[PDB]
């Protein structure tokens, strides 16, 4: 089982550099070619450059070939890409992918967001399951993940064991500059005084983790 | 360095229809045509490579065709979990190029929303703000009106709204709408209400609560 995990992405002021790595497991490194893709948010997949482990051969997409450079660390099985003079157009998800004529195993992505902004950790708040009357048959509680920047915010219920009925909405850039998001689940009403519901927010650009309890009723 | 073009690039089809995205390269690409599938927020997956060959575990209703500059993807039965964007890639000339992707949406039978309202958390009101949230849940079509009446009085442009992508197992949507106003102005109004209007709902649903005292 092949793992391509990439990392390094985060906020960059325009003008700064970044270095993404793409870490490999489950195959002999040297046998396949590594390539970095980029996908700008809500758009097409772009190619960016390629390396052969075996002879450090390197192809580079010419629009990028001025500013972006690729390295492999043969021992550590890591592909890298140095990014220089980041303009905001290069805000995007970057994927690494393996093989030459098709990419069979791809990564998971890392988002580089270039914004003059700062980073902020979020303030998770309860979307408290109001009165078992209105909520009758199924109730729905959730967490309002407020005021962060850059993206993302992962959200989980019950340390990854509540997986069904969960809706994590797209984040809204609000007026603020800062984002706001929401995760909500729909549990049986019946279960409210027989179990605790916990949302686990991790916003990694400020490595803010918070587990919150979303308990019963609401206004007063 | 071939331009790859897909047509069309947004599509709706009921479960069970055949579908055909086509992809046409600016040059004779010699059958080095592969098709990727990418579910919203995931890496793409390789379905077909070398015009018509299937990747391991990629189901029989998918097939590829063509030669030269023209190629086609055909899903012969839509299944709800073919909700994805599909991309064609030429593998003939460096750089490898992709199309803009086609968006396949699954057209299904009207689901009416389950409306829920959440009052603002006592914690957040401590931070100087309130975010009153309505959740329209598990409906279909994506079109449904929402309006906020704060003491039987339409509000304006102080509510943003967010929609989910179509659900893999039963092709429906979900929408948050969040009204957000300061603690001071929340505290000076009593009934808060959310009004949904959709196709499969015979009359507008209002979901509401008291107290701008919170």
């Amino acid at each position: 089982e092949v793992q391509l995990v990439e990392s390094g992405g985060g906020l960059v002021q325009p003008g700064g550099s970044l270095r993404l790595s793409c870490a490999t497991s489950g195959y002999t490194f040297t046998e396949y070619t590594m390539h970095w893709m980029r996908q700008a948010p809500g758009k097409g997949l772009e190619w960016v450059a390629g390396i052969n482990p075996k002879n450090g051969g390197t192809s580079h997409n010419q629009r990028f070939m001025d500013r972006f450079t690729i390295s492999v660390d043969k021992s550590t099985s890591t592909a890298y890409m140095q990014m220089n003079s980041l303009r905001a157009e290069d805000t995007a998800v970057y994927y690494c992918a393996r093989w030459r004529r098709y990419f069979d195993v791809w990564g998971q992505g890392t988002l580089v967001t270039v914004s003059s902004a700062s980073t902020k950790g979020p303030s998770v708040f309860p979307l408290a399951p109001s009165s078992k009357s209105t909520s009758g048959g199924t109730a729905a509680l959730g967490c309002l993940v407020k005021d962060y920047f850059p993206e993302p915010v992962t959200v989980s219920w019950n340390s990854g064991a509540l997986t069904s009925g969960v809706h994590t909405f797209p984040a809204v850039l609000q007026s603020s500059g800062l984002y706001s998001l929401s995760s909500v689940v729909t549990v049986p009403s019946s279960s409210l005084g027989t179990q605790t519901y916990i949302c686990n927010v991790n916003h990694k650009p400020s490595n803010t983790k918070v587990d919150k309890k979303v308990e019963p009723k609401s206004c007063d | 360095d071939i331009q790859m073009t897909q047509s069309p690039s947004s599509l709706s089809a009921s479960v069970g229809d055949r579908v055909t995205i086509t992809c046409r390269a600016s040059q004779d690409i010699n059958n080095y045509l592969n098709w990727y599938q990418q579910k919203p927020g995931k890496a793409p997956k390789l379905l077909i490579y070398y015009t018509s060959t299937l990747h391991s575990g990629v189901p029989s209703r998918f097939s590829g065709s063509g030669s030269g500059t023209d190629y086609t993807l055909t899903i012969s039965s839509l299944q709800p979990e073919d909700f994805a964007t599909y991309y064609c890639q030429q593998g003939n000339t460096l750089p490898p190029t992709f199309g803009q992707g086609t968006k396949v949406e699954i057209k299904r039978t009207v689901a009416a929303p389950s409306v829920f309202i959440f009052p603002p958390s006592d914690e957040q009101l401590k931070s100087g703000t309130a975010s009153v949230v309505c959740l329209l849940n598990n409906f279909y079509p994506r079109e449904a009106k929402v309006q906020w009446k704060v003491d039987n009085a339409l509000q304006s442009g102080n509510s943003q709204e967010s929609v989910t992508e179509q659900d893999s197992k039963d092709s429906t949507y979900s929408l948050s709408s969040t009204l957000t106003l300061s603690k001071a102005d929340y505290e000076k109004h009593k009934v808060y209400a959310c009004e949904v209007t959709h196709q499969g709902l015979s009359s507008p649903v209002t979901k509401s609560f008291n107290r701008g005292e919170c």
